[PDB]
């Protein structure tokens, strides 16, 4: 349905040596997925909602003229999103970086009523609003 | 180590390295590639002049801004010394020339100089010291030139006990003042060499290696003391290295005999021009001395750096004197001169 | 999934001729390169750098990506032969000013942290 | 107020001062460490403590929309004097 | 009036965009994947890759088409999707005075064919998006990198590329040349965490799962 | 010296594979370790470990011995020959 | 002496009180010449002639997983159970209890700030100390500015 001389091709992706990474920033690194946990000093939860990528932090020195932050790896203020986990999996092993999963964490949904501020004999009645 | 000497970074212009130098008279040959491998390592160099900074701008791009600060110093000053290496850890001593000025007498240049470069040093808390001058150096040379540089090296020493000097021999590359001499004797009619010069025996050094072997020197933690010696790895009988040079540059070669007093009276007619003479009596004196074997002198492969042959890098420095009939010529087509090895 | 689209080869062996007359074209390039750009760089140590990157991508074995390597490889050639590349970009293979790089682990921690 | 560090150099108004060793002092020789002689700390201290009477004083820092945003501070703290974060005025009852 | 800051809406044109794109969407239902026009009136085509010589023939030739003008050609990198890579071809009619645009996608290595021929304006932009996101294409005429240094590597407006590449070039007077060096920034880019954590638009708002 | 100087166990939680190692130390290892009270006897119980035994003697040399489906008298046999020879 | 990393400059890995084997990310670097605490060990032990067979931080935690396989497996509690057959196995020796009234070393808020290396070489740690010891009037610092 869709004939333009297909081949089954079962090994994975190795675009490593098309992309250009130098041999010691595809070997060396190590990246890791995540969803990125909320501020606590905020409320707002729309930004653990996508799956970051980042890489290990490298030497930060201060240059002898103010004490700024120079470094060398490229890779350091480098950040990745990903709608699902699978894609950016995907993208770390099809790139040959050497990657570390951690599971989605998201709030467990607690019952919440008002009328547990006051009681009878349970411990749970406030004492001030 | 200072807080504000700690290695940082990955050795390229903006990493601290922890070395803090002076490259006393580093505004020429050597001078312009230690700070190099200084400056791209990245080290605060304090570079000192005595010129006019134009003859100093070409050291401005080989070093990450906040580098290589320029300070004035004067010779006969010990302030001056004193300015220039109150904040250092290292201090390199260059300064060398090669033609009497008639207001530098050769001696003060070579011992008071250094001498004055030594003890104000001791005296700031200067860590290394690296005093630089010539292999050839004796004290009963007939030129001059090694024996000053023998006194200096007596008196260096003395004055500074651990200070690392460095022996090395002719030294090519790019301005070399040696190749491009043998070059350029051509200009002055056929080559003159004395007794046609099929006596004199040479071993030759590339420059990056010398100034590789002073960083290295600085690195290593036991260069304090001792006294290196620098040599090439094959060494030359004259004539054939001036053949191989001149082959190289493809121009005619045409020996020319001549006595030793002839080449001093022609050495004594050349020292009278006002600016740079292109040859010396004391030169004279200097290119018949065959470079003595020091074995016992702890010598440049020992540091880590391996010496390259003259073959190898000889044609960028013998390149400009090519005419443009032989101007897109390779090295190979110039086979290696027969050295005279042990 | 498995299934894909070629670029120009079908199998290992068609990619694998390509890189063949890649380094024919290579070959009979460098020494006339060392000619006409002045190269500081000999003959021999001129061959041995392009043996040395096409065994740098030793580990590749799926089709598209040898013709992508192969393609590219030709833009290089033409970069090189009409003299549009010029002398630094050609020593760029070449690493002078760049410092020696320690291996063991030894000499990894005496220098600083990294991996 | 400026003053000298054991080597010779002006300390600035943050306190910076290069120490004995800090081989970074060779940017200064041949040239000044540049500091600033009106110091923030002691030239707002001088002035005057503003008495006027009225439990929250509003506070533009003059020149009205040239000075700093409109804040109202509480001149309630009979123990202290209230001041404006922005300039640093200090405002304080009138004894009462 | 009542909304002086609010865009005005022409309706008109949205509708009549939208009848012809059901008409495109009719006549060529080999490659046409998904047509929509957005709220302020630009339609867009996501065809099939097959269809990037067909469909664009096809509106540069139909009469009652009429596109010959290749405003600009682009690729926008997102490595979400499985093919990363999708091409956008922006097309300008005359007789017909409009925007129209056409998507298609492809990933790092599944060639796409080069339309060339269908608009002759599209070399220069063709080869910028194999010099610049990798997407090779099919029998181009001179695909050699375009816009980069010579010698270059990767396709920077990848956004795995990190925003200062990977290496610089200075002066180097131990070998008399310009000379290229891994990355030693001076000052690192500070990345500013941005987009505060509430929610901005609940329309576009994605569905839960 | 070169006796044994811990033995360490890897038994899965619950899985079949390493069930008979779980029977073993449910009764054949209290009176094991009141047997050398001094002896190490590490069981860093995990999950889905196919069951394994380490075995450091001294100048940190160790022994890798897999205890597959091993049944109960099958596991003490492995266990015992490797505490027998104390050395 | 042997400068080492801290808990925010390392990468290594920690477990809860529930056998919970977590890991901590490098934050910032170790300040001056102090690397990691495990890649000094190795480096010491080639220089002494015992080197150990791991270089990377991958071998090192697959030769830690080689010791114990729950210190792997990270953010989940291993299941641990045995604890009969463990109380049958001490069950043994008296030692009869000492009389003595159990006390916990921490008995007030003022000794919970004052007990690791990282809390002694703290300030604050110190300023809220001396905050908890004498009064209320100790410690004011203008908030406003
Ligand atoms: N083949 C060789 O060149 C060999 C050289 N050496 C030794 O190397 C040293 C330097 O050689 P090279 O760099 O080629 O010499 P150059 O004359 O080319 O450069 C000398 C350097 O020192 C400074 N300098 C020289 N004389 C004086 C002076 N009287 N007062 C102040 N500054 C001075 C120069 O600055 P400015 O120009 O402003 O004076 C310059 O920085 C000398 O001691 C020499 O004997 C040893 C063995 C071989
Ligand atoms: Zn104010």
């Amino acid at each position: 349905t869709q004939d333009t001389q297909l081949i089954a091709v079962d090994e994975k992706l190795d675009i490593t040596t098309l992309t250009g990474v130098p041999e010691e920033h595809i070997k060396t690194r190590k990246v890791r997925i995540f969803v990125p946990a909320r501020n606590n000093m905020q409320s707002g939860v729309n930004n653990t909602k996508k799956w970051k990528m980042e890489f290990d932090t490298r030497e930060r020195w201060e240059n002898p003229l103010m004490g700024w932050s120079s470094t060398a790896d490229p890779l350091s203020n480098l950040v990745l999103t990903f709608s699902t986990k699978e894609d950016a999996v995907a993208f770390a092993e099809k790139n040959g970086w050497s990657f570390d999963v951690e599971e989605r964490k998201v709030p467990k949904p607690k019952s919440k009523s008002y009328g547990a501020n006051f009681s009878w004999n349970k411990r749970t009645r406030v004492s001030t609003k | 180590l200072h807080h504000a000497l700690i290695p940082h970074g990955k050795g390229g212009r903006s990493s601290v390295s922890g070395i803090v130098a002076t490259v006393f008279g580093a505004t020429g040959f050597l001078g312009r590639y230690v700070v190099n491998h200084l400056g791209r390592m990245g080290s605060q160099v304090i570079v000192p002049y005595r010129c006019e900074p134009y003859d100093t701008m070409h050291l401005r791009p080989m070093g990450d801004l906040g580098q290589i600060i320029f300070m004035e110093w004067n010779g006969k000053d010990k302030d001056s010394i004193r300015k220039v290496v109150e904040h250092s850890n290292v201090v390199i001593n260059l300064v060398g020339r090669e033609w009497e000025t008639k207001n530098f007498d050769f001696e003060d240049v070579f011992v008071k100089i250094p001498h004055a470069i030594a003890q104000v040093s001791k005296e700031a808390g200067v860590e290394k010291l690296i005093h630089i001058s010539h292999l050839n150096a004796d004290i009963k040379s007939p030129s001059r030139y090694l024996r000053s540089k023998a006194v200096g090296e007596k008196e260096v020493r003395a004055a500074f006990p651990e200070a690392t000097i460095i022996k090395p021999s002719d030294i090519f590359g790019r301005e070399d003042r040696f190749l491009n001499y043998f070059a350029s004797m051509r200009w002055f009619g056929g080559v003159p060499l004395i007794s046609l010069g099929k006596e004199t025996v040479k071993q030759p050094v590339y420059i990056v290696d010398v100034s590789k072997g002073i960083i290295n020197a600085i690195k290593d933690p036991d260069a304090k003391g001792k006294t290196f010696a620098f040599v090439g790895p094959n060494r030359y009988l004259l004539f054939d290295l001036v053949q191989y040079i001149f082959a190289v540059a493809y121009r005619p070669f045409l020996p020319y005999p001549l006595p030793h007093f002839a080449y001093r009276w022609v050495g004594r007619l050349f020292e009278v021009s006002p600016f740079e003479p292109w040859t010396t009596r004391d030169k004279v004196e200097r290119v018949h001395m065959s470079d003595m074997t020091l074995p016992h002198l702890p010598g440049l492969e020992d540091l880590g750096i391996q010496a390259t042959p003259l073959e190898l890098k000889a044609i960028e420095v013998l390149r400009r004197h090519r005419t443009y009939r032989w101007l897109t010529s390779e090295m190979e087509d110039v086979k290696p001169a027969k050295t005279v090895n042990i | 999934g498995t299934s894909v689209k070629p670029i120009f080869s079908r199998d290992m062996n068609e990619a694998k001729r390509r890189v063949r007359e890649l380094y024919r074209a290579w070959y009979r390039e460098v020494p006339n390169t060392v000619h006409l750009f002045q190269l500081d760089i000999s003959v021999k140590q001129g061959r041995d750098k392009v043996r040395e990157m096409f065994m740098k991508n030793a580990h590749v074995t799926d089709p598209r990506v040898v013709d992508l390597l192969v393609i590219k490889g030709k833009m290089e050639l033409e970069e090189t032969i009409n003299v549009w590349k010029q002398r630094t970009h050609i020593m760029r293979f070449f690493h002078e000013t760049e410092a020696p790089r320690p291996t063991d682990f030894l000499s990894k921690f005496y220098v600083g942290h990294d991996p | 107020g400026v003053r000298t560090s054991p080597t010779g150099e002006k300390v600035t108004h943050t306190g910076q001062a290069y120490d004995d060793g800090d081989y970074r002092r060779v940017r200064f020789s041949d040239r000044q460490k540049e500091v600033n002689e009106n110091f923030a700390i002691d030239l707002i201290a001088e002035q005057p403590v503003s008495e006027v009477g009225s439990r929250v004083i509003s506070c533009d820092g003059g020149g009205g929309a040239l000075g700093h945003p409109r804040v109202y501070i509480n001149l309630d703290k009979e123990t202290k004097t209230g001041t404006c974060g922005y300039c640093g005025l200090q405002f304080r009852q009138p004894h009462h | 009036d009542t909304r002086p800051t609010i865009r005005p809406r022409n309706d008109v044109v949205h509708k009549q965009l939208s009848a012809f794109g059901q008409y495109v969407a009719e006549i060529l239902p080999k490659y046409v994947q998904q047509v929509q026009v957005s709220c302020f009136n630009e339609l867009e085509i996501f065809i099939h890759p097959d269809g990037v010589i067909p469909v664009l023939t096809f509106l540069r030739d139909h009469t009652n088409a009429q596109f010959k003008s290749l405003a600009d050609l682009t690729a926008v990198d997102v490595p979400t999707r499985q093919n990363r890579f999708e091409i956008v071809y922006n097309l300008l009619s005359l007789r017909f005075n409009s925007q129209i645009r056409v998507k298609t996608y492809t990933d790092e290595l599944t060639p796409i064919e080069s339309s060339v021929t269908v608009y002759k304006a599209a070399n220069w932009y063709e080869r910028e998006i194999w010099d610049m996101f990798g997407v090779f294409f099919a029998n181009h005429p001179d695909l050699r990198r375009i816009l980069t240094g010579y010698g270059f590597e990767g396709h920077p407006f990848r956004k795995d590329f990190p925003l200062s590449g990977y290496v610089e070039l200075r002066y180097d007077d131990e070998v008399k040349r310009v000379v290229a060096e891994p990355v030693e920034l001076a000052q690192e880019f500070r990345k500013f965490d941005l987009n505060s954590p509430w929610e901005a638009f609940p329309a576009y708002r994605q569905p839960p799962e | 010296k070169l006796g044994l100087r811990e033995i360490r166990i890897h038994l899965c939680q619950r899985s079949p594979g390493s069930q008979g190692v779980r029977d073993f130390i449910e009764k054949r290892y209290v009176e094991l370790k009141k047997a050398n009270p001094d002896l190490p006897i590490l069981i860093r119980e995990c999950s889905d470990v196919q069951p394994k035994l380490w075995a450091r003697y001294a100048f940190g040399q160790e022994k890798n011995v897999s205890l597959n489906n091993f049944s109960a008298d099958q596991v003490t046999r492995t266990l015992e020959n490797v505490l027998s020879g104390k050395a | 002496i042997l400068p080492g990393a801290a808990y925010t400059e390392k990468s290594a890995t920690y477990v809860n009180t529930e056998g919970r084997a977590q890991q901590t990310k490098v934050a910032v670097t170790p300040p001056g010449l102090a690397r990691e605490d495990w890649k000094i060990i190795r480096a010491l032990s080639e220089i002494a002639g015992m080197t150990l067979p791991y270089d990377t931080l991958d071998q090192v935690r697959s030769r830690l997983e080689e010791v114990s396989p729950n210190l792997v497996r990270y953010d989940d509690v291993e299941g641990a159970n045995y604890f009969q057959q463990a109380n049958e196995l001490s069950k043994l020796v008296n030692q009869q209890l000492l009389a003595d009234p159990l006390v916990p070393p921490q008995l007030t808020i003022k000794d919970f700030y004052m007990t690791d290396s990282i809390s002694r070489a703290s300030q604050t740690m110190a300023k809220c100390v001396k905050a908890v010891t004498e009064g209320i009037q100790a410690v004011e610092e203008p908030s406003i500015c």
